């Protein structure tokens, strides 16, 4: 995961401009709506009925927020991404098995949701260079 | 499989998207490019950079196979036959291949339809283009 | 797309397994719990260790699911009908998963078929096993 | 990748009756039938037009042995594979450029033809150790 400084530049000139507070739980939300088995990964979680129900359900708003925290982790040390989320997938003892896939869905949806956000904004290649990072990131949380 | 409210809200996306069809799945061909670099090696006749001529032609026939679904959606395998064949049999296109150019597509949607792209949307059109994946690899299985 | 060649070959592997049907079934389950451990919490409630009556019970269950697709292989939708329902709708089963069964189900067979285990038949196996796949998540597209 | 010593026994015991001329061969060839569409990344290998034919290819049975090869040497190398199957990729140029869900297509099909070969040895647990390899190294490759 060796970013380029203009992959790098791509990435951060957008990733500050996020409305940190809810772009992770329209990703998240948006994950259990479109892949609907993700569900049983939470359902602990409140209730997961409906878009509307997911989309405002308290604890997918919040723990999509740590989401959101969790990639800028990976963003600030990408040469070392398996020991940043370390001690992340460990504090988790056994809640974050599901198969490395679902890690690479949640990182399509979220690209989507910024494409969503930020349209014109979200251009081809400011597009692969965060392919290369959710890429990455997927695969360090294994 | 697919729901009347997907087949809903499929054939909505699909009108706002209007005449930028083409050029949508234009778009959609150079994100996969760009994002999914091992795609390339099925165009090597192609010239795949910005502006291409021939990724807007394929662009828009592209747009225009899945606008044929569409309207066809009650019966893509029939629809999509041809194709099935073309990209099994000729091309020996790789699946997993498949599911790229639907992330594309659905990101190119989302950055051109902020309003019509919900969630409930974007699910619909995550299981039309599973379905057109599933039919367009069909003669692997 | 399972052509002529294929239902031959899975009827014929098929049968050469016999009564071996639910045993074959539960030793597909033991290898996917063991090389697949995620899979393992669909089934809490049950005692995973060899020689499991509930990975027998199920076993037989699930060898018969299959065997009614094959005996009914032309209509797998409505055959699994129901089954596509559970997988999808109630249990919320990820669709992944069914890539390790089939792969666990094509390893069993292998190991108990060595004559029957041809590349050709192992092929139409494949495509049969993504057949049923296929159905069985058809509730999420 | 840690094997246990257990699973480091069920994998090498059973790797050494192994008949390395072939098995490769088998393996590889089973790949190009069963999943047409890894025929594009050869097919300059010659005639790869039906079951026997693909079984037969003499460059089909070549490359298995060098598979079968790069097999034992990441078994030889666990806990850094990565450091190698470095000379292997890169070797290749472009070569190995292709899905990593691919190798994992071919660790599968080996599997099963390791399960052919040996039918009641290759109990759910020995198959358990042999995938934990298949993974490490497929993830190593790509
Ligand atoms: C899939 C990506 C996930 C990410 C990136 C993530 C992220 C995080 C982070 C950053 C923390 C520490 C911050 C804090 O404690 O305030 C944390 C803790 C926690 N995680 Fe996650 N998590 C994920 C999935 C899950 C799942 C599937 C579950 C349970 C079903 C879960 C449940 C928890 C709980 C219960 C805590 C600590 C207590 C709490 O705040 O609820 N997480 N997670
Ligand atoms: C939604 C999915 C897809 C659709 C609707 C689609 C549609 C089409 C259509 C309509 C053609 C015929 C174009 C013509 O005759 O000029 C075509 C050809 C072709 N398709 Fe696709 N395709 C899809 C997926 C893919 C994927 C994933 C790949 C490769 C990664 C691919 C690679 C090709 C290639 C290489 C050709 C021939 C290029 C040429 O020589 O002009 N297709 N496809
Ligand atoms: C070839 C693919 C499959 C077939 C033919 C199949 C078949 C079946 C059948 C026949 C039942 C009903 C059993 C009964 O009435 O007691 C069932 C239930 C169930 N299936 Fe599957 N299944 C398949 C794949 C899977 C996979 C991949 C999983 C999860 C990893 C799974 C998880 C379950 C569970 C958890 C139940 C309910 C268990 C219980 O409470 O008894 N199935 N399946
Ligand atoms: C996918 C798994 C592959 C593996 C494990 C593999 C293995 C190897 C190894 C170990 C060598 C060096 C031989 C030695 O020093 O013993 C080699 C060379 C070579 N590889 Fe591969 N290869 C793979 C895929 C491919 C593909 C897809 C091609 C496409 C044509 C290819 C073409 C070649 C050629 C032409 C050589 C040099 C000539 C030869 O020794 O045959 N390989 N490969």
């Amino acid at each position: 995961v060796h970013l380029t400084p203009e992959e790098k530049s791509a990435v951060t000139a957008l990733w500050g401009k996020v409305n940190v507070d809810e772009v992770g739980g329209e990703a998240l939300g948006r994950l259990l709506v479109v892949y609907p088995w993700t569900q049983r990964f939470f359902e602990s979680f409140g209730d997961l009925s409906t878009p509307d129900a997911v989309m405002g359900n308290p604890k997918v708003k919040a723990h999509g927020k740590k989401v959101l925290g969790a990639f800028s982790d990976g963003l600030a040390h990408l040469d070392n991404l398996k020991g940043t989320f370390a001690t992340l997938s460990e504090l988790h003892c056994d809640k974050l098995h599901v198969d490395p896939e679902n890690f690479r869905l949640l990182g399509n949806v979220l690209v989507c949701v910024l494409a969503h956000h930020f349209g014109k904004e979200f251009t081809p290649p400011v597009q692969a260079a965060y392919q290369k990072v959710v890429a990455g990131v997927a695969n360090a949380l294994a | 499989v697919l729901s009347p409210a997907d087949k809903t809200n499929v054939k909505a996306a699909w009108g706002k998207v209007g005449a930028h069809a083409g050029e949508y799945g234009a778009e959609a061909l150079e994100r996969m490019f760009l994002s999914f670099p091992t795609t390339k090696t099925y165009f090597p006749h192609f010239d795949l950079s910005h502006g291409s001529a021939q990724v807007k032609g394929h662009g828009k026939k592209v747009a225009d196979a899945l606008t044929n679904a569409v309207a066809h959606v009650d019966d893509m395998p029939n629809a999509l036959s041809a194709l099935s064949d073309l990209h099994a049999h000729k091309l020996r296109v790789d699946p997993v291949n498949f599911k790229l150019l639907s992330h594309c597509l659905l990101v190119t949607l989302a950055a051109h339809l902020p309003a019509e792209f919900t969630p409930a949307v974007h699910a619909s059109l995550d299981k039309f283009l599973a379905s057109v994946s599933t039919v367009l690899t069909s003669k692997y299985r």
